[PDB]
């Protein structure tokens, strides 16, 4: 004759707000402790901890403890549990079991039904990808580089710019349009490409150009970088 | 000379917040637009959000949406970045950086600042094991299943059934081999470390995922999975 | 008809209107190129409409300052309300700081300024009329100060932001490479600098005019302290002027860029490597920049002719190119509350006093050399204290005195440099 | 293949046939279980003979050699189990008169010989078991005067006969024993001719109520001490059952397994003095006032199960009327295990005097609470301790306790208990030592709960889920005589600093499974939480399995007498640096299954001065030489035990020394 | 004259030693200001000695441009070898890419050559033009296989990697556009044409400078050919006082213009179809239609021609040493030089001249003034090429037609080119 009533499911994006209530009527509901479980997607079950509604006296399991927070109303025999920071793999099937508890010999739970909580990403994508090519590229000072970026579309206007970046070092800007060249780069270094294909090439190596190099592109409002490709010798 | 020189934290928990600045000496802050840039370690750049002068606009990248803000205040030449509820895999070294347009890109650099997202491990947690992981048989075939446990737990341990689409809701043993009065035709036993759930003869019914729990500790533990009888 | 014939700029309204539309299409499609071709279009137009509105204004442009005064004030009042595209800012700073457009202009304005003096004339006066000029910035500077320890004003103020601003040549050429001076040798921030001296030097340029009138009552009154319109006594002159060929080709015009930009660069280099420190003091550039072009017209390796090239060319700087140069001035240095907050009673009576100390200083100090007092004081006290040469035919005429145009000129244009080397000096020693 | 010698000789599992030869002469003992023998070597025996032990188990053997015993006389005991001899003559045991012990185990000897043991007098014990006999005859005439020991189980006898047991007149049996032997009839005067017969014992053989009456007539004015029959069938008793018993000394009776349904009034009455009285495993409904009538000489009842059980259909409700162990006037030790009483009277236990233990575990169907007149009935004897465990116990009342004055033992764990200790509980408490209280639901404490026990040694609190435990006057204040406290398993959250403070005399501390890990991290507001100080006298302190990641250097600063440590089950990663310095002598350590990685000699300078046992099993080792080097030096070069450490010690930082034994550097 | 009478730049002798001292100091202390006021006193200097020594050489006066190629070729050899330092060219390039002056040059041209035409006879002259090229696009065409055949290379070689590079806008656009293409359809890779074509267009556009330095002494020599100005045979209100006014106005116009075409190029009409519009074919049209609008007063008019001449006759030799130090890469010229490539980049330039001065003719232009227009302003590279074309042959009235010719042939050229990329393979 015992009943446990839950809300019912819902989906919220990553937030900071959700409260899961847990009504039950037929006894004294102020005799019996409450706990709370929570079974992840075709997985095995995991517990949180209880209360006892007589005065409130919670206690927690070590993980949960920090962002969830558990407490009940006598006049409504209500139970309540709280997610202070919803974030992604948080979703899973909750529930609220009663316990028939003492220290040995009898039922020490149950349940009820049960309610779903979804925390969708929500949809992104459309930004241009860009993919370097020559990964680890391997040479002996003397010699060219010739390394490669390929986008997704068509860049506007030619927005593109190449950095490099020497261990435990800030970036350093080379090209900053397509073809120009910052004040202090020799005269060496050169790129060029339009459309969805670029490139950029060193005629000749030296022993202080050894660094890793990048690929940005900024005619949008959502700026993107690539990889990087690795520029060590043999 | 043009500098820009960032501080801000370190080591916070998984949720909690935090604020990073940085400040500006050589040139006209004010008129410029700036930008957040962090890096993960041994991984590429990422771009983060970015402001006009007087914050007309703002615009942020979609992972870090919702929860993450960016301001600044000119009369000091400072700009700040505030996180908040930050989670972990946000472990990165934060870059602030100057965006001029047409000519250069991205011309003025900081040094950096590096933060990390704890990770603790779990207290109490007396582990059992269940063996046969999975288990297929006919109508009136008799099945056995079995529980390991990491220490001694004396006589304190239940057994629930759960159905493919609704609560499991059914203990079956109160203490080792004690029905909990409705069901029949099961039998369990054992003692101390190991405990076995055997079956007489199977019925249509009796078809679902079955489970395992300690009672010797106020910090319950689950069993992982177990056999989930089909066929 | 108002309506049609009414010239902008020296334009007829109907092609403003196409000027303008453009502006408004680029500002719409959010479309502009970042250089010299896109910064001049959006400067010219907004100078232009903004020039027209402050000269034709009845009280403003004859005692404010007009045109000029305008332009920089409505450029930052659109940048605090955040009217600006962010490209506009961009394209508005980039001609501004990383084309260096700025230094272009003043060394363009210094050479006009100091080449065309006469020879004779640069000779003759280094015995008789320089030292008056320094005694009147002498007799002044201790005014300044004892009137500003009454109010509790630390030295180093005064010296620095009242005293100097005030003997320049206006903010065309003497209020903004002061601005420049001061932020390289000290190193803080240089909107304040710029912000609080324009107001005390427009304030002083309306108790000039004031004290012409005041001197000539003085002069009616007494009589062996003035002279009828004669600046000497006891003395003939019988010098008779050289003719310039009176043709001037552009190819004079041209000759003028150059000399104009290699003064400039052999005074940065002399500046950065052979005499960085001559005392414990460091001399800015400017300053070596004046002294190598006096030294220049001292030499006489000029032509007549080439002397007169570099007036026309730096005319035309000063006059057209002017109200294209007060946005961008906005822009990058006004702050605007500074500008309200430094008007007040003891901003007024400060510089009031300093005037009339300048006044009294060239006055005594003309007597020690042969010229009358009272002439001597309008064209080396009165005529030094204003905006540079726009007043100085404004003082004159408020008296009843035109001879002394030429005293005047060399007044303006020569002690347009002399206080830039004495503030280089005076901001190395004090900081 | 070899006889290991170490002043015995082992041959057991061996399987072979013949008895090894090259056995050193000068030991003395033999074992030739499961192996198989055919005849005796005398020779190879002889080469030795001078064994005074010899043991053949699992060995058929169809005869015996009458020369081996003149070869060797030096024997002393011999057993022979499950060999298939049957009927040996007394010509085999011509020489063999110098044994003390013989054993005759399944042999089924269906017959004796005429004076087969008249030669040997010096042994003491003789058992035969496992054999097919009809009749008691060993020997002509009366002989074999020392023998104590004499067992005839497993075997056919059928009736008594006095002409049987003549032969043992002149000696006294100490005890003699005829179980799994069903017998009938007695012979009247039996008992008499044979002599005095101290022990006797008969079990699993059916006498019956009639049977048995006649065999207590036959044993009047008989030597007899000690009475033992089970599995008897006794149903029920009447007065005249033992009537005939009365003219003899008794000492000790069982009557276990019996399956005993009614006992009438006064049955016992025969009996003045009965030192011990088993009675368990039978099926009583109802106890008379007056069944109980007559004991005055008793010191140890025992009553494990011996009631009905319980059954809602049958209604049995084994009941007994109150008053009616006001006899028992000397009784000291008593019983009541694994009944279904239903509850307590007001009069139980009126007359009980000498009690100074009772155990009531698993007693009661049905006891709820407990009032302030529960114990009454108990106020006028010395019981020193109690035992309450599983009885469901729901709640206690304030004054329950008055009325045992000298109690100092209280078990009360395992029950159901729910409630907020006033302290009142304890009133009437005086010398208390000790209090059991785990296993139960969950207490509330309070200020005033242990105010009344000054004198309090011993406090178990283990899976009790306390609340309210971190009050500012620490509720375990008043105790200051207290050793040994415990508080495993309650999940605790937070702790006051004082909560131990004004306690000098703590022995053993036990904090293992909570969850105390947040106090010593270093970011807690506060700063870290110093609960430990002052205690001048710890010897064992354990702290297992708490999430620990971070510790503070000042904690054990008053541990000048820490023996044995635990810290198992944590995540410690990295200690801090001279942590130890203060411990002068420790014997022991446990740091299994943590995340440490390196080893250095500074953290561990006085830790390894000299330790007795060490264990870090299992670590995720960087085996790299910047730190490893120190303790795989100390550990070729140290004798402190480290067992499985060529196994579990492994590392796997290294890429290439990843599962590689760190033993080989 | 004098020994201290000879006059360079308009300066005397001793005048001009106290500025090479000054760039010797400079040079040598390494000190310089990397913006405009320290990259106009380099190149000035540099330009006035450079360009009064290349108008007395005894053969180099006549057939060679005097000063404008003797400067062009002198900085590019200087810049080859390493000459000058790297803070001297950080600073020209400054002045002449980054704030784009050449941009500013052009607008200026176009602006002063344009308004002062009179109305009427705007689109009469127009309307002939257009297939002039056409017909030097044929001639072009013929030759270049004739003497591929002669060489034996194939045809479908020919005209994918000489002919239609040579006959392109320029880099900007010309270049990369043209890979895109070959790229896209023909599938085979990118980044090598693109090496190719940037060298072979290099070496056609110098013997173009060459050839159009002859046609004027060709011109001299038969008076019956060149008209020396208008190149329309048929053919063949006043103003006061112009102040400094007239002069600034005519320089707001020229960058009201611009802009307008820029943000229409960009935004609003893109392209006409499969022909992609620059923003100086917008430019010229424009200013046709505002000078059409009669908004202008005369005294305008006049006023933006004596800017357009300040601008043409001083500040000429200025521009010559930032385009030859940018804008020409000898290095490429030097590795990817041989003899082949010399004889057929030769034979090209010819066989266009032929063909556009014939065409020329059938409608009634000057020859020699429409072989300088179309055909030479076409084979040159782009912007660069058309200024330093027209200033050899001392023909700077005509800067109009070669925006037209050098743009508007180009997007025509990229249309064949995707025709004929497809329809020959
Ligand atoms: C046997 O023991 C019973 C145990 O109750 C005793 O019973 C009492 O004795 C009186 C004697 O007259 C009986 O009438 C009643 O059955 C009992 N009385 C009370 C007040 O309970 C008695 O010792 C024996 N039984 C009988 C029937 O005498
Ligand atoms: C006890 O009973 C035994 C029975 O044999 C008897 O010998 C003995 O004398 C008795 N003792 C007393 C003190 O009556
Ligand atoms: C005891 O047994 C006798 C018979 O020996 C009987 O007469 C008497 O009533 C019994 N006493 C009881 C049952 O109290």
């Amino acid at each position: 004759e015992v009943q446990l009533v839950q809300s019912g499911a819902e989906v919220k994006k990553p937030g900071e707000s959700l409260k899961i209530s847990c009504k039950g009527s037929g006894y004294s509901f102020t005799n019996y402790w409450v706990g709370w479980v929570r079974q992840m997607p075709g997985k095995g079950l995991e517990w949180m901890g209880f209360i006892d509604p007589s005065d409130s006296y919670t206690n927690y399991a070590d993980s949960v403890k920090g962002r969830f927070t558990i407490s009940a109303d006598k006049s409504i025999s209500t139970a309540y549990l709280q997610m202070n920071c919803l974030t992604a793999s948080d979703t899973a099937m909750y529930y609220c079991a009663r316990e028939l508890y003492q220290g040995y010999m009898d039922t020490f739970d149950s349940w009820g039904q049960g309610t779903l909580v979804t925390v969708s990403s929500g949809g992104g994508g459309s930004d241009i990808v860009l993919t370097q090519s020559p990964a680890t590229l391997s040479l002996s000072p003397g010699e060219r580089a010739t390394l490669s970026c390929r986008a997704s579309q068509s860049v506007s206007s030619n927005y593109l710019a190449w950095y490099q970046q020497k261990p435990g070092q800030a970036p350093r800007l080379l090209i900053y349009d397509s073809s120009s060249r910052a004040t202090g780069v020799p005269a060496r270094f050169s790129g060029s490409g339009s459309g969805t294909d670029f490139t950029l090439t060193i005629s000749s190596l030296e022993p202080e150009d050894f660094a890793v190099y990048y690929c940005h592109q900024y005619s949008d409002i959502s700026p993107t970088f690539g990889q990087g490709t690795k520029v060590e010798i043999k | 000379e043009v500098q820009l020189v960032e501080s801000g934290g370190g080591l916070v928990q998984p949720g909690g917040s935090l604020r990073l600045s940085c400040a500006a000496s050589g040139f006209t802050f004010r008129n410029s637009a700036m930008h957040w840039v962090r890096q993960a370690p041994g991984k590429g750049l990422e771009w983060v959000s970015s402001i006009w002068y007087s914050g007309s606009n703002t615009y942020y990248a979609d992972s870090v949406k919702g929860r993450f803000t960016i301001s600044r205040d000119n009369s000091k030449n400072t700009l700040y970045l505030q996180m908040n509820c930050l989670t972990a895999e946000d472990t990165a070294v934060y870059y602030c950086a100057r965006f001029a347009g047409g000519w250069g890109a991205y011309d003025v650099w900081g040094q950096g600042t590096l933060v990390t997202v704890s990770s603790g491990g779990g207290g109490s947690d007396i582990q059992m094991t269940q063996s046969p992981s999975s288990l297929s048989a006919s109508v009136g075939d008799r099945v056995t299943i079995t529980a390991r446990a990491s220490q001694s737990i004396g006589l304190y341990l239940a057994w629930y059934q759960q159905k493919p689409g609704k609560a499991p809701k059914l203990l079956i043993y109160a203490a080792s081999s004690l029905q909990s009065g409705v069901p029949s035709r099961f039998s369990g036993s054992g003692s101390g470390t190991d405990f076995t759930l055997t079956i007489s003869s199977l019925q249509p019914e009796d078809f679902a995922t079955y489970y395992c729990q300690q009672g010797n500790t106020l910090s319950y533990t689950f069993g992982q999975g177990t056999k989930v009888e089909i066929k | 008809s108002d309506l049609l014939g009414f010239k902008i700029f020296g334009m007829p309204l109907p092609l403003y209107a196409f000027a303008l539309i453009t502006l408004l299409l680029s500002h719409f499609y959010n479309a502009l190129p970042t250089d010299i071709v896109g910064g001049f279009a959006i400067m010219f137009i907004i100078g232009a409409i903004f020039g027209e509105i402050g000269k034709r204004l009845p009280i403003f442009n004859k005692y404010i300052g007009g045109a000029p005064v305008m332009i920089f004030l409505v450029a930052a009042y659109f940048v605090y309300a955040g009217i600006f595209t962010q490209k506009e800012i961009d394209a508005i700073s980039n001609v501004m700081d990383k084309s260096n457009f700025l230094n272009l202009f003043i060394a363009v304005l210094i050479t006009g300024a100091i080449l065309s003096v006469n020879r004779r004339l640069l000779l003759k006066s280094l015995l008789g009329y320089i030292p008056t000029i320094l005694m009147g910035i002498v007799g002044a500077s201790i005014f300044g100060i004892a009137i500003g320890l009454v109010f509790g004003i630390p030295v180093d103020r005064i010296m620095m932001l009242y005293v100097l601003p005030i003997m320049g040549g206006g903010n065309g050429a003497g209020a903004v490479p002061l601005s420049e001076i001061y932020h390289s040798v000290t190193g803080r921030s240089r909107e304040e600098y710029y912000s609080t001296a324009i107001a005390i030097l427009t304030i002083a340029n309306i108790f000039a005019i004031v004290f012409a009138a005041v001197l000539d009552i003085i002069g009616k009154k007494h009589t062996w302290l003035s002279g009828e319109g004669e600046l000497v006594r006891k003395a003939s002159f019988k010098v008779e002027e050289d003719e310039k060929t009176g043709q001037i080709t552009h190819r004079e015009t041209a000759v003028g860029l150059v000399l104009s930009t290699t003064c400039f660069l052999l005074a940065y280099v002399v500046a950065k490597k052979i005499l960085p420190s001559i005392g414990g003091v460091a001399i800015h550039y400017f300053a070596w920049m004046v002294l190598i072009v006096a030294a220049l017209n001292a030499s006489g390796l000029c032509s007549p002719e080439i002397k007169a090239g570099a007036k026309r060319l730096s005319d035309f700087f000063s006059k057209q190119l002017l109200w294209v140069l007060m946005v961008g001035v906005g822009v990058c240095y006004t702050d605007l509350q500074e500008i309200i907050n430094a008007i007040t009673f003891a901003n007024v009576v400060i510089a009031a006093i300093i005037v009339i100390g300048a006044v009294l200083g060239a006055a005594i100090g003309g007597w020690l050399m042969g010229f009358f007092p009272i002439e001597s004081a309008i064209t080396a006290g009165l005529c030094m204290a204003n905006r540079g040469g726009s007043g100085d035919l404004e003082v004159l005429s408020a008296c009843n005195r035109m001879n002394l145009i030429s005293y005047a000129q060399i007044s303006s244009r020569l002690g347009g440099g002399i206080v830039l080397v004495i503030a280089s000096i005076v901001f190395g020693m004090m900081i | 293949k070899c006889t290991v010698s170490h002043e015995v000789a082992d041959c057991s599992h061996l399987k072979l046939t013949q008895v090894p030869d090259d056995l050193p002469t000068n030991i003395t003992v033999l074992n030739l279980t499961h192996n198989q023998l055919r005849r005796l070597p005398a020779a190879n025996f002889t080469r030795y003979s001078q064994l005074t032990s010899l043991d053949v188990g699992f060995n058929t053997i169809s005869k015996l050699e009458p020369e081996l015993c003149q070869k060797l006389p030096m024997l002393k005991v011999l057993n022979l189990q499950h060999n298939e001899l049957s009927q040996l003559s007394d010509k085999t045991f011509a020489f063999c008169t110098n044994l003390t012990e013989l054993h005759l185990m399944s042999n089924s000897i269906q017959k004796i010989k005429n004076n087969p043991f008249v030669k040997q007098k010096n042994l003491i014990t003789l058992d035969l078991s496992h054999n097919g006999l009809s009749s008691t005859k060993l020997g002509t005439q009366v002989q074999l005067e020392n023998l104590q020991e004499l067992l005839l189980s497993n075997n056919k006898i059928q009736a008594l006969k006095s002409e049987e047991l003549d032969i043992f007149a002149n000696s006294s049996l100490k005890k003699l024993e005829l179980s799994s032997n069903q017998i009938k009839e007695f012979s009247p005067g039996c008992f008499h001719a044979i002599g005095r017969l101290f022990g006797l014992f008969l079990n699993n053989v059916q006498l019956g109520p009639s049977l048995t009456e006649k065999l207590c007539l036959e044993l009047a004015n008989t030597s007899i001490r000690n009475l033992s029959l089970s599995n008897s069938q006794l149903s029920t008793t009447s007065n005249t059952t033992f009537l005939g018993l009365k003219w003899t000394n008794l000492t000790m009776l069982d009557l276990s397994y019996n399956n005993l349904n009614v006992v009438g009034n006064d049955s016992f009455a025969w009996l003045p003095q009965l030192e011990y009285f088993f009675l368990e495993y039978n099926n009583i409904q109802h106890l008379f006032s007056h069944s109980l009538h007559g004991l005055f000489n008793v010191r140890y009842l025992n009553l494990k199960r011996s009631f009905t059980k319980q059954s809602i259909s049958l209604a049995s409700l084994p009941k007994i009327d109150d008053f009616s162990f006001q006899w028992l006037k000397c009784l000291e030790h008593l019983n009541m295990e694994d009944n279904d009483i239903p509850g307590i009277k007001s009069n139980m236990f009126t007359g009980l005097i000498n009690l100074k233990y009772l155990s009531l575990s698993n007693s009661f169907t049905s006891l709820r609470t407990l009032t302030n007149e529960t114990f009454v009935s108990l106020a006028h004897s010395p019981l020193h301790i109690l035992n309450l465990t599983k009885n469901k116990i729901s709640k206690i009342e304030s004054d329950a306790f008055s009325w045992l004055g000298h109690l100092e033992v209280l078990d009360l764990g395992l029950n159901e208990i729910g409630q907020e200790l006033t302290g009142q509980e304890w009133r009437g408490l005086e010398n208390i030592f000790e209090i059991y209280l785990s296993y139960n639901k969950y207490l509330q404490l309070t200020r005033n709960s242990f105010a009344l026990v000054p004198s309090l040694q011993r406090l178990m609190l283990r899976r009790v889920a306390l609340k309210n435990v971190d009050s500012s006057p620490s509720p375990f204040q008043p105790l200051r005589n207290l050793t040994i406290l415990d508080l495993s398993n309650n999940n605790i959250a937070n702790i006051n600093d004082d909560m131990l403070e004004g306690l000098e005399k703590l022995e053993i501390l036990d904090l293992q499974h909570n969850n105390l890990a947040r106090l010593w991290k270093h970011a807690n507001p506060g700063g870290p939480i110093y609960f430990l100080k002052g205690l001048s006298h710890l010897h064992i302190l354990n702290l297992e399995s708490n999430g620990f990641d971070e510790i503070p250097v000042e904690v054990f600063k008053d541990l000048f007498e820490l023996k044995i440590i635990d810290l198992g089950l944590n995540n410690l990663n990295t200690l801090p640096a001279s942590v130890f310095n203060n411990q002068v002598s420790l014997k022991s350590l446990n740091l299994q299954k943590n995340l440490i990685t390196s080893v250095e000699k500074k953290v561990f300078g006085p830790a390894f001065r000299n330790l007795t046992e060490l264990d870090m099993r299992f670590n995720p080792f960087d085996c790299t030489c910047e730190s490893i080097a120190w303790f795989v030096n100390w550990i070729n070069e140290t004798h402190t035990n480290i067992p499985e450490l060529s196994s579990h010690y492994l590392c796997n930082t290294p890429p290439h020394y990843h599962g590689f034994p760190v033993r080989l550097f």
